[PDB]
């Protein structure tokens, strides 16, 4: 007796080093990577909504800024913002500006709805050089600036906007401040001037801001931004002594806010993805990613590690 | 590997085979010759092929979060950002880097424990008509023609036919 049988199993060549609890470096046949550090040098435009800002960032196209009108009307699920986006209006601030981008970004669409302002005697429309629309004097076209009479009157404004419909409203308004007395009083009649906003539930106050600044687009004067959300029931009352920024209407909100926004200067092309990060977009079904921790969709996982290796067969032992 | 067939008690792998994980390798009086075990191939794949089912989804579908890249220095809100998604890919890297440790510290233990789940079923069938080698070979006491080594392979060696014919080449 003299026939053998052998039981074995499979080998190749070369195989793959993977990690175990136990060692750093273990042979196997297979393996496979579980994180992606490819991405495409393209933003995906499906099946995520994407809107482009292009010249305008979120704030300006929100304020309605030279160049911004292609924004209108617009709906998305990542808002794409420029980091060569520029200011083509007049020189502003917004004290909480972090804030009032994240509403916007969230909220997933600019869908202005004009309202009436029956402003009393003061003087309507101002515009300025430093907003130039088509070489043409112009402003934020979601603004209302408002100046003195003709015949020397800014009297004590007192209007109200009722909320009567079915969803919450945002309104952007603003304080300007002037860098001399003088120009105050050319502007405004009184001085001090000052803007209050209020809610049923809240109440604003702003004085103006009088005194030399840097020149910004050839001017010193400014102008500071705010908002005010009315939910439906509540009211909002403007009140001005001067140097208010008036809204022309309100953007509406969407009850659920599921939308984002994502700066970057990658170009938008034309592959699917559902996973967008700020150095573009990834196509892949690994379940972690080292490319980069800003990322918005259905991503893999941002991790530290540039590889990790999962064994997908048994340890190589070759000849 | 916990069970020591694969780099143990086998003592390398086949590169010749190569239409299977796991097979047979003989020698009888007509020749040489190696074939696939497709049940214990099968088990290896399904079990592996699980693994990496499970793992590949995730489900991470996030909107608006926070954010993460800052040009200067605020102070305490900003510090707490970066805290916050700092701590985050810590806790998700250390995940994903003990997730790896203990798949594939199973995957080679599952692999080596069906290498020896084959050799323990060929053993059964061979009964007294063979015996372990220590190599994962067995010496079979008997003439073991294609056909019988087929059967082997195929699981319908019966152990009774050669019987008589190996306990008496075993023990004289
Ligand atoms: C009167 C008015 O409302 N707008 C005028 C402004 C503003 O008074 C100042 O910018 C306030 O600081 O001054 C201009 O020279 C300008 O910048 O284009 C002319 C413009 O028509
Ligand atoms: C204007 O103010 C008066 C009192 O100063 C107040 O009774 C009235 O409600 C206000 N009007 C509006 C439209 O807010
Ligand atoms: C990601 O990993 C690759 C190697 O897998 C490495 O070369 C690259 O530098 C990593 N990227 C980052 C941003 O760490």
């Amino acid at each position: 007796g003299n026939p053998v049988i052998c039981m074995g199993h499979h080998a190749v060549a070369n195989g793959t080093m993977v990690k175990t609890l136990a060692d750093d470096q273990v042979e196997v046949v297979t393996a496979q990577e579980l994180v992606e550090s490819q991405n495409l040098p393209e933003l995906c435009p499906s099946p995520l909504r994407l809107v482009d800002g292009q010249t305008c960032d979120i704030i300006n196209g929100a304020l309605g800024s030279p160049g911004c009108d292609h924004l209108n009307g617009a709906e998305w699920d990542v808002f794409i913002e420029r980091p060569n986006a520029v200011d083509t209006c007049y020189p502003f601030d917004v004290p909480e500006y972090q804030s009032l981008r994240s509403i916007l970004a969230n909220n997933g669409k600019f869908e202005f709805i004009a309202e009436e302002f029956q402003w009393n005697t003061v003087k309507q429309n101002g515009k300025s050089g430093a907003c130039k629309r088509a070489n043409v004097n112009d402003f934020f076209n979601r603004l209302n600036w408002l100046v003195k009479s003709d015949g020397n009157a800014y009297p004590l404004q007192n209007l109200t906007k009722i909320n009567n419909g079915d969803y919450a409203r945002l309104y952007i308004w603003g304080v300007h401040h002037p860098s001399t007395d003088t120009e105050q009083t050319n502007l405004y009649k009184n001085n001090p001037g000052g803007v209050t906003v209020s809610t049923k539930t809240s109440q604003t106050s702003v004085v103006p801001n009088i005194g030399s600044r840097p020149l910004v687009r050839g001017l010193s004067g400014r102008v500071s931004f705010y908002w005010t959300i009315v939910e439906p029931g509540d009211l909002i009352v403007f009140n001005t002594i001067g140097n208010l920024i008036a809204p022309r209407g309100h953007y509406k909100l969407n009850n659920q806010k599921k939308s984002t926004i994502l700066n970057t200067a990658i170009p938008i092309g034309s592959c699917v993805s559902k996973c967008h990060t700020d150095k573009g977009s990834l196509s892949t079904t690994k379940p972690f990613q080292n490319i980069s921790r800003i990322a918005v969709g259905d991503c893999p996982r941002y991790v530290k590690q540039g590889s990790l290796k999962l064994a997908t067969g048994m340890r190589n032992i070759p000849e | 590997g916990l069970f020591g067939a694969i780099a143990g008690f086998i003592e390398n792998g086949w590169q010749g085979l190569i239409d299977g994980w796991y097979g047979f390798r003989h020698q009888n009086a007509e020749g040489t010759g190696t074939a696939a075990d497709l049940k214990s191939t099968q088990a290896a794949i399904d079990q592996i092929n699980g693994k990496l089912n499970r793992l590949i989804e995730k489900t991470n579908d996030k909107y608006h979060q926070i954010e993460k890249e800052f040009e200067q220095v605020e102070g305490r809100i900003q510090d707490l950002e970066k805290y916050v998604e700092d701590t985050k890919i810590d806790l998700w890297s250390y995940n994903a880097e003990l997730l790896v440790a203990l798949e594939n510290q199973h995957t080679i233990d599952v692999t080596d424990s069906e290498m020896n789940k084959l050799f323990e079923r060929v053993r059964r069938q061979l009964r007294e008509n063979a015996e372990d080698k220590g190599n994962g070979c067995f010496e079979i006491f008997h003439k073991c023609d294609n056909n019988c080594i087929e059967s082997i392979r195929n699981g319908t060696y019966d152990h009774d036919i050669y019987r008589d014919e190996a306990i008496n080449n075993r023990f004289q």
